[PDB]
RNA sequence: AUAUUGGCGAGAGACCGAUAGCGAACAAGUACAGUGAUGGAAAGAUGAAAAGAACUUUGAAAAGAGAGUGAAAAAGUACGUGAAAUUGUUGAAAGGGAAGGGCAUUUGAUCAGA
RNA sequence: GUCGAAUUUGGGUAUAGGGGCGAAAGACUAAUCGAACCAUCUAGUAGCUGGUUCCUGCCGAAGUUUCCCUCAGGAUAGCAG
RNA sequence: CGUGGAGGUCAGUGACGAAGCCUAGACCGUAAGGUCGGGUCGAACGGCCUCUAGUGCAGAUCUUGGUGGUAGUAGCAAAUAUUCAAAUGAGAACUUUGAAGACUGAAGUGGGGAAAGGUUCCACGUCAACAGCAGUUGGACGUGGGUUAGUCGAUCCUAAGAGAUGGGGAAGCUCCGUUUCAAAGGCCUGAUUUUAUGCAGGCCACCAUCGAAAGGGAAUCCGGUUAAGAUUCCGGAACCUGGAUAUGGAUUCUUCACGGUAACGUAACUGAAUGUGGAGACGUCGGCGCGAGCCCUGGGAGGAGUUAUCUUUUCUUCUUAAC
RNA sequence: GCUUGUGACGGCCCGUGAAAAUCCACAGGAAGGAAUAGUUUUCAUGCCAGGUCGUACUGAUAACCGCAGCAGGUCUCCAAG
RNA sequence: CUAUCUAGCGAAACCACAGCCAAGGGAACGGGCUUGGCAGAAUCAGCGGGGAAAGAAGACCCUGUUGAGCUUGACUCUAGU
RNA sequence: AAACUUUCAACAACGGAUCUCUUGGUUCUCGCAUCGAUGAAGAACGCAGCGAAAUGCGAUACGUAAUGUGAAUUGCAGAAUUCCGUGAAUCAUCGAAUCUUUGAACGCACAUUGCGCCCCUUGGUAUUCCAGGGGGCAUGCCUGUUUGAGCGUCAUUU
């Protein structure tokens, strides 16, 4: 996932397994003011879901992790 | 130490929503900063804070549209009493104490008299 | 055949999960639970089959509200709050 | 002591009719007006072949007397009946191989 | 199958989640008389049943 | 007034004492078997207290030998006691196709009584 | 043996226990078939087979009579305590 | 005689050691048994008078558990087959790498999938158990990582069939039946716009739903990328559906286009109800024609092999997706 | 030549070898339509959105079933000299 | 390729106690008993005479006032008609 | 004479009997009457700083609120020791709430985390398309309301 931000410009969710891709672009962009490509969505063998954000190429998604906390 | 409900109960609607709003972004800090920290116990404290601030506001909620039935038959049945099913479904206190006007006159007539034997 | 080569063709499963009890006792033809007689409205169950209600009877889970209506009753079903 | 295989064809569970391939029904029309006091005039469209029967089916389109629209109906076919041919069903057709009288 | 069901991938999920040894901090505790994870299940040894 | 192998709350016993007593004293209707209906176990005990063996040494290690804790390690979580079957070592004895036994005595070993 | 049609086979579907299904062997119907499996009635009944747990002391048999749908059983008399 | 429990009693025994257990040590009793010493052990137990019973085992192809001899025995022999060296490691027949020898020989021991499994995938650590030898290895153990779709499926349709409703049967659980003996209807709009609805103009109904990851079906390809995902990610290039829509174009002064004898052509070129038709949509075999990929092969531009001798030679690259 | 796709045909049947969703077209002519201008989202370009669940891996002389790492059984695609 | 021997691994059947004969008698075919013959540790590979070897409460036969499958103007009934 | 076999003892094994324990069962007695469409019992899935279970709980998730008590919890970590206090606690009590997906289970389905419809509202020009948030749409039956049907039928106009 972090080889995910650094390269791809896609921050890497855990988001609830109620959330569809709707949701997810929406709660991105006002959780952290962020513009959303893409979202791409996966359920993980442990039952969560993993939401691949794709941001606009206005917008770099390694600095919108420091900025959330996780470098 | 986390939130009084006490001291919340003091506070407006508008007060309580922007402090459930302050938790949730502390909550969600709180398990970023997890993800690095091992063994954080801060977030139960959050999570309380978060639970006892909703229920702050479902009380005022649920305490207003009280106030707004108040008196006139038919609440929302979620405020009306949760007794058994069998005892709501039971005859009020009013019914089963109804009697006929027969039957209301020949007791006032004959009711059971108070006698002791004394020899 | 009839023994080993035989049970080598055993890959459709003749019950899945039930919606109700969760048992796989669903018959996927049937469309009804062995277990539970789901989707009928009552629960199956038999007097010959003591052990079976035993095992899916009252108390067997967590009872949820029922384990409350006890103390409910114990207080009279009162309304109001303890008032300090 | 066994249930007998004459007996156990009333079930009809294994002995159903294969009826999947079948064109339908074979029927005249229902007997209505137009059949009760005249004649009506369909049009032979196609002589098909029925699976399970010998005798060929004739596909008979008729006009609706009531609504603007067509009646297909599926005649048993009888003998020198042709496509294109005029069919008349009714009291007042005529004596000719094909009519319905 | 590779072509599953929600129902089946989430008790799937389930099980993946409960396949671990005991937590080693239990059997510091008080009393415990737990030794072992005794419902430890293997794909090789007991199926699922669905 | 009568019933009550269910529910809730109580008090008891010439009852059973872990192969008993409910199937279940324990994460038991659990683990597990069966497509399914169903079937369905085993499994309690260190010590007062982990004081659960620091440290040294041999060993790749497991472990051993010491040291130590403890009233006890002839209590080391393979833990109260620790039978028998069966087994190792030591000691004694006998033994030409079984062994074991009865009566009697020799021999060896062992032992009470006055 | 047969191997291009009364062919082989997947999946879906229907038929359920005195019932099904059978190009018919009483075959097959989940290693179960001249009546599946599961639970209960049920600790079914058994004139039949097996077993039936301490010591010593005293006494001590019968396999015969009659009757029985009786002949591997019982009642009855006898023998015994 | 002995055992579990009970009333009474011996103000019985006992952490200075109860019970239990072991003991070719002693004593008493014809015996059932009783008593003592020694060792072990650790918390209770006994004599007597009575009470009571789930009260005494060698057997029951007895029940549960445990253990033998057999016995270091039978055996671990199908699927052609292994060998050398180095590395790692305490330890290598079995792990890794290299070298060699072989096999599957495209109806594979190859590459993918359906059912089923469910994390077995991959990495790191790692060998107590398991891999009927071994093990440093593993589908094992421990900890983590990993499955990205408008276009691939499900989802939708109906098939054999399953199955509510309306009704009828049945004491009843429920059964029949699936369009039937039913008052089973929404989608359109003149007007209404006291509001695009109710009244109020008018058009269509012999009917739920479930049933296919191989039937039918809207639409995506190539290249690259990971330890492990790819028609899903990245880059580029498309397409379909639903919607919104403004320009350009087309059409109209003969309003709803022109051309061609015609078959028909096109950048368009109004079209409600209703009806009709087509596609969806279909067996199997045979030969023949054609295409694609593969096979074979010539020249040429590259790379590799053999070269005592011969071989302008042997092998290999030379490709082009959806749209 | 092989694999496969396909076309036009031919043989066979007392066998003549699904259905529905869905899409299109036609017939019809309701209605709506132009001249300091009306008409036309079946022509071109342009704008927005496309949710949910599955997706790893094996598919077998060790990942399925057969008590197992069982010489058994278990559907199919590609296929060099 | 086994068997064989080795390193490693390592079951099962079966087992009253066991295991040399001859005759005798005996439940009329003894490993034990009687009378004789005899008889010397511990063993390995084979072997199929014996252990009336193992496998299974004989399936044949009989008995039981034990069944079941099937049949028939058996007895007694019954759906249907 | 060893080896071997057998018997006994001691120590060591194997094994888990015996003895003593017992938050369990069993039986008897006494008291009480309280599940569910205000969604029960049961099920699935989740929830803890570090849990697989048992237990508890439901996205307010080993819990929130209220009350009482009065300083803990404890395996570690963390917090706290104001703790002379509206206040610890895996405490007790419990009257207020939360209560995922379900389940008689209720929009239609369900081997699908499948598919609609209505209302309010928000965003994308947006009554119509898409999406987010909130609230709803089962059946039978009863009382009532409203809108209706039938030459079943009354009266009036006619
Ligand atoms: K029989
Ligand atoms: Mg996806
Ligand atoms: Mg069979
Ligand atoms: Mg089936
Ligand atoms: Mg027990
Ligand atoms: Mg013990
Ligand atoms: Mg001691
Ligand atoms: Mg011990
Ligand atoms: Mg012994
Ligand atoms: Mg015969
Ligand atoms: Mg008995
Ligand atoms: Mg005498
Ligand atoms: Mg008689
Ligand atoms: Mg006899
Ligand atoms: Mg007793
Ligand atoms: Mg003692
Ligand atoms: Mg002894
Ligand atoms: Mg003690
Ligand atoms: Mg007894
Ligand atoms: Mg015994
Ligand atoms: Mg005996
Ligand atoms: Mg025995
Ligand atoms: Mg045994
Ligand atoms: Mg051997
Ligand atoms: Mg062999
Ligand atoms: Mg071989
Ligand atoms: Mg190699
Ligand atoms: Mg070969
Ligand atoms: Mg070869
Ligand atoms: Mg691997
Ligand atoms: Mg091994
Ligand atoms: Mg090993
Ligand atoms: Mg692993
Ligand atoms: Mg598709
Ligand atoms: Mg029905
Ligand atoms: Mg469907
Ligand atoms: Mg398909
Ligand atoms: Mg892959
Ligand atoms: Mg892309
Ligand atoms: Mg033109
Ligand atoms: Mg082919
Ligand atoms: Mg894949
Ligand atoms: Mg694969
Ligand atoms: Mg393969
Ligand atoms: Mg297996
Ligand atoms: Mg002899
Ligand atoms: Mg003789
Ligand atoms: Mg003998
Ligand atoms: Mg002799
Ligand atoms: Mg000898
Ligand atoms: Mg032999
Ligand atoms: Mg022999
Ligand atoms: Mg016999
Ligand atoms: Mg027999
Ligand atoms: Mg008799
Ligand atoms: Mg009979
Ligand atoms: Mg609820
Ligand atoms: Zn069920």
């Amino acid at each position: 996932a972090m080889k995910k931000v650094e390269d791809g410009n896609i921050l890497v969710f855990q988001v609830s397994m109620k959330a569809n891709k709707y949701q997810i672009k929406k709660a991105v962009k006002e959780l952290y003011e962020v513009d959303v490509l893409k979202v791409n969505t996966l359920v993980r063998p442990n039952g969560t879901k993993k939401a691949y954000v794709r941001l606009t190429a206005d917008y770099d998604a390694l600095d919108i992790a420091n900025r959330i906390g996780y470098i | 130490a986390g939130v009084k409900a006490y001291e919340l109960r003091t506070k407006s609607k508008e007060q309580l929503a922007s402090q459930l709003v302050d938790l949730k972004k502390e909550l969600a800090e709180l398990k970023v900063q997890k993800l690095s920290r091992p063994s954080l116990p801060k977030i139960k404290t959050v999570r309380k804070s978060i639970a006892c601030v909703l229920t702050v506001i479902n009380e005022q909620q649920r305490e207003a549209v009280r106030q707004l039935y108040k008196g006139k038959k038919y609440q929302p049945k979620d405020l009306r009493a949760k007794k058994t099913r069998a005892l709501r479904r039971a005859l009020t206190k009013f019914e089963a104490s109804q009697v006929t006007e027969k039957q209301r006159k020949k007791q006032i007539a004959f009711p059971q008299r108070k006698y002791a034997i004394k020899a | 055949g009839k023994g080993t080569p035989s049970f080598g063709k055993r890959h459709n499963k003749s019950h899945t999960l039930c919606n109700r009890c969760g048992r796989r006792s669903f018959h996927v033809q049937k469309k009804t639970c062995s277990s539970c007689g789901y989707p009928a409205a009552k629960t199956r169950s038999y007097n010959w089959g003591a052990k079976a209600k035993r095992r899916h009877t009252t108390g067997t889970g967590r009872m949820r509200y029922l384990k409350h209506v006890s103390r409910r009753f114990k207080n009279g079903f009162q309304t109001g709050s303890a008032s300090k | 002591g066994r249930v007998i295989r004459n007996q156990r064809k009333g079930a009809g569970s294994i002995f159903t009719s294969h009826t999947r391939l079948r064109q339908g029904a074979a029927k005249l029309r229902t007997l209505d007006y137009a059949e009760r006091h005249g004649y009506i005039r369909g049009i032979v469209k196609q002589i098909v072949h029925d699976s399970g029967r010998g005798a060929p089916l004739a596909k008979v389109v008729f006009r609706d007397p009531y609504k603007y629209r067509l009646r297909e109906e599926i005649f048993i076919a009888n003998e020198g009946v042709h496509t294109g041919q005029f069919i008349y069903a009714g009291k007042k057709a005529s004596l000719n191989v094909g009519n319905v009288l | 199958a590779a072509q599953k069901s929600f129902r089946i991938k989430q008790k799937m999920a389930k099980a993946k989640k409960q396949n671990r040894p005991l937590p080693q901090w239990i059997r510091l505790r008080t009393n415990n008389t737990i030794r072992y994870n005794a419902k430890r299940r293997n794909w090789r040894r007991t199926k699922m049943n669905i």
